[PDB]
């Protein structure tokens, strides 16, 4: 049925902008778990493109489980 | 950790109780879950220590300035929460501190550090508690499925 | 190559290539446009030697080249070494073939219209782009500024250019376009070097100078409070190891090179300089408009990356404006590189999609094309 | 929406839309009839530009937007843009569906035939309205007035007209229609600024001296006497600061702006004067009318807000008038509503129920029902 959304706080839930510094900032911890966590954040390779927004990162998640899906009965 | 539930920007006074169903319970049933599936006495702490994180990173908050002109710094209000994450993750704060206002656009040798504004440090110190938490979670999954 | 079909942004504005893909923060390529060509014989029997060397190899091997800027005042003007650049750029820098990527290009407002229209003549005969959209290269930096409102500088290597806009709308009757940047600084600095007793003319020397004019020089504020703060003793005086030999010693130079671009007279240019030129590029638009480019001047380009030009200009502006004005020059540390990463950011937006110039149109109405899909 | 479904008076009159519900002091939404469209290209990609931007939010965006009134002396003139107005004003500012709400149209007397049957054809074809009644303007500023006996003038941006009312009845052989009123005297006011070296010509320019006329002008009492004061000495000038800019001085311009409106031979229209029409309005009426009239003046409508408009009226007219007559001019501090707040009470009331041009009777009849129903 004709759902209705209320857009109250949209922009605010889909901005999912973490960058290059944080993800250096957490590699160059001293605990090795979120060294461990982080593997984008070494400065001896370049840090690429961002996977923001964060939409488009549950389109992503969509899309992988319907390529895992379409195999399968 | 303190322990009211007012006292985090996460969590409110509202939220705080199922009428039901107590949360120490099911603490003590999770930690007693996690000896079967593999991890290991110092690794659920060391888990819980990082949820402590995500907890504890949502009571920073920020005001701007006027030094520069454009663009805009934000600061800290207060780093005694910096300084008990710094502390908590073994993370130096002079790199936090700095990671929370500046990010480096780095070019093809070149890097350099600009100004965040204030909203914008909101949604860094959002997106960076929600994606520690969301990379924690799927860690766990690979850690059960190894 | 890529694991995507993501644009490319090619920011060749007119004497630093810099270029990568979109949704980046900062580009992968960044080499200076210079086409270098042997002037003596090779007398090392298979050495491997070139014709001619492009960009930072030439920037190596410059002692032994000559250096041709292919594009000057944001003009093309040898198109068989620009090919050798967008070559150079394509395949060798990004390592990436143009056929599955769009690029976007960037353009100097009021330019010649054969420059964009043998620049689209290029990207599709020549390399097979398929799509392909020239842009102004201050609204691309207005992009990256995060405002739809503002006037916007960016100073390049061979041209300055007011854009002003309002509320997204442009505002083409009050753009100005200055002849007058960073390679006209670079000569003018090889004459007062020439003064003090330092003779650079070669090409190599006057990219020597070029370094000298990177590292050493800065906007004053009165330039007549810093020029006899110069007279008065060595306080500011400044040295510099050459390459491959000695030590200079600059002085007054270091200021007196960036304010001919405050001062186009040292140069002989007849013109208003760059702050009359914003605030009669202010003055030329809608009075309802005008606080709002006071509050948003946005200096974020190239040039102007010299220590203390936005307080030298936030004080002409604000000598120049009427008083109960809040002046504000948005200067990031995000320059240099403002105008490809508004590339980035107007080439990831989904509604742009539409507005790029691909094949078969280009195919149906030849290179005029942009003149009807470009602004 | 309404919690009620209580009728709406929607007071559109020549230059300023006010209107609300039935029951109230003063109208809900207030804002000024313009429809501004872009004349500038849109530089900045995915913004969210609209084709056209109306009322406040056109006076907000006014510098890169051209103003188009709707409606001029009275009579609507773009009736595509007058739906934007009333599309706007019933969507936007009140946010209410008119299908469930009786709405009172006013409209100025001696006005075309095609403006009313065309307005009742767009308030019952376009938007659907169950009842609506179209009424003079003059008359329901004398059901503000609080009076049934009296001689009403409202000036509004496009028309003033002087109604002359006894005893309820109307007298409609005496019904006075000049069409001089504030935007010509915005007008005459751009065209004296430009005498005194302010060139205004732009919409929104126009907009700006609309804002000088209501801040800074006033009614003289004796025009000769203020003049050669203000040509006396700097007593009476006063400065205003423009929007985004500089700061302005004007002198007797704040005087010569109005007292067009009591001589129009200034903007060259051959005519009476806004206290000679209102006295002509009063001497062809019966003579036991009259000093009912002259005890009930009632000036209680638009332009008429400024500052020494009564007294210079009353001077005009006890001048005019016989002796031993007692001559009142009410001019209450709610006017520019007053025309408004009277639609409220007209709509307020029981007996009035049965006067609405509903639907069925509308649809058996034709848009001549209102030369059927209203006067
Ligand atoms: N640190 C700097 N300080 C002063 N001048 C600089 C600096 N960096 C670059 N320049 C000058 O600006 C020119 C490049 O400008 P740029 O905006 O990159 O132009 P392009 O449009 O070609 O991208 C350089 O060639 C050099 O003359
Ligand atoms: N305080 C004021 N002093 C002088 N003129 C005014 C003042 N306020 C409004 N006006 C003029 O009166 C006009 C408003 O008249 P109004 O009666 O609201 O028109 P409408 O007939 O559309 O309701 C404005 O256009 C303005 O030019
Ligand atoms: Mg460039
Ligand atoms: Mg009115």
């Amino acid at each position: 049925g004709k759902v209705l959304y209320q857009v109250e706080g949209f922009v605010d839930k889909n901005n999912d902008l973490l960058y290059r510094d944080l993800s250096q900032a957490m590699w160059k911890a001293g605990h090795a778990l979120i060294k461990s966590l982080f593997p984008e954040g070494n400065p001896a390779k370049v840090n690429l493109k961002r996977p923001p927004t964060a939409g488009s990162q549950f389109k992503a998640s969509v899309a992988t489980l319907m390529k895992n899906l379409q195999t399968k009965n | 950790l303190e322990r009211d539930f007012s006292r985090y920007n996460y969590l409110s006074l509202d939220s705080a109780k199922v009428n039901g169903v107590d949360d120490a319970a099911n603490f003590r049933t999770v930690r007693n879950a996690m000896q079967i599936v593999g991890f290991s006495d110092p690794e659920a702490e060391s888990v819980l220590e990082v949820v402590a994180a995500v907890l504890k990173l949502g009571n920073i908050e920020f005001k701007p300035e006027s030094r520069m002109n454009g663009l805009d710094e934000s600061k800290i209000k207060d780093k005694n929460e910096l300084k008990e994450i710094c502390e908590l993750t073994s993370i130096d704060q002079v790199v936090l501190e700095r990671a929370f206002s500046f990010r480096t656009v780095e070019a093809k040798q070149e890097k350099v550090s600009t100004t965040l504004n204030v909203a914008q440090a909101y949604y860094a110190r959002d997106a960076l508690a929600k994606n520690l938490y969301s990379r924690l979670f799927s860690w766990l999954v690979n850690r059960i499925n190894e | 190559d890529e694991d995507e079909t993501t644009a490319l942004v090619c920011d060749n504005g007119s004497g630093l290539v810099k270029a990568g893909f979109a949704g980046d923060d900062a580009p992968r390529a960044v080499f200076p446009s210079i086409v270098g060509r042997p002037r003596h014989q090779g007398v090392m029997v298979g050495m491997g030697q070139k014709d001619s060397y492009v960009g930072d190899e030439a920037q190596s091997k410059r002692g032994i080249l000559t250096l041709k800027y292919p594009i000057e005042h944001g003009i093309i003007t040898n198109w068989d070494d620009m090919e050798k650049i967008w070559h150079h750029t394509f395949y060798n820098e990004l390592r990436v073939a143009p056929e599955e990527h769009p690029t976007l290009l960037t353009e100097a407002p009021l330019n010649p219209k054969a420059n964009r229209e043998k620049m689209t003549q290029i990207m599709f005969e020549t390399f097979n782009v398929p799509a392909m959209y020239v842009a102004i290269q201050a609204v691309l930096s207005l992009y990256a500024s995060g405002r739809t409102t503002g006037i916007v500088l960016d100073s390049g290597d061979g041209v300055t250019h007011n854009v002003p806009i309002y509320e997204g709308y442009a505002l083409p009757h009050a753009i100005m376009r200055l002849d007058l940047a960073g390679r006209d600084l670079t000569d003018y600095l090889m004459k007062i070097l020439t003064e003090r007793g330092y003779s650079f003319v070669t090409t190599a020397e006057r990219e020597i100078v070029r370094d000298i004019k990177e590292k050493l020089c800065y906007v004053a504020l009165d330039f007549e409070n810093e020029m006899a703060t110069a007279a008065s003793s060595s306080s500011l005086e400044k040295s510099y190891e050459l390459p491959d030999g000695q030590v200079i010693t600059i002085g007054n130079e270091r200021f007196r090179c960036p304010e001919t671009l405050f001062q186009p007279s040292f140069i002989g240019m007849e013109s208003a300089g760059i702050h009359e030129t914003t605030y009669n590029s202010i003055m030329k638009c809608d009075i309802d408009i005008r606080k709002d480019l006071y509050a948003n001047n946005v200096m974020s380009g190239g040039t102007t990356m010299y220590p203390g030009i936005a307080d030298r200009m936030q004080k002409e502006i604000t000598a120049l404006a009427p008083s109960t004005m809040k002046i504000k020059i948005i200067a990031p540390p995000e320059r240099k590189y403002s105008v490809w990463i508004g590339g980035s950011i107007l080439a990831s937006l989904s509604t742009f999609q539409q507005m790029w110039i691909t094949k078969q149109e280009y195919d149906e109405a030849g290179p005029s094309i942009v003149h009807r899909k470009c602004f």
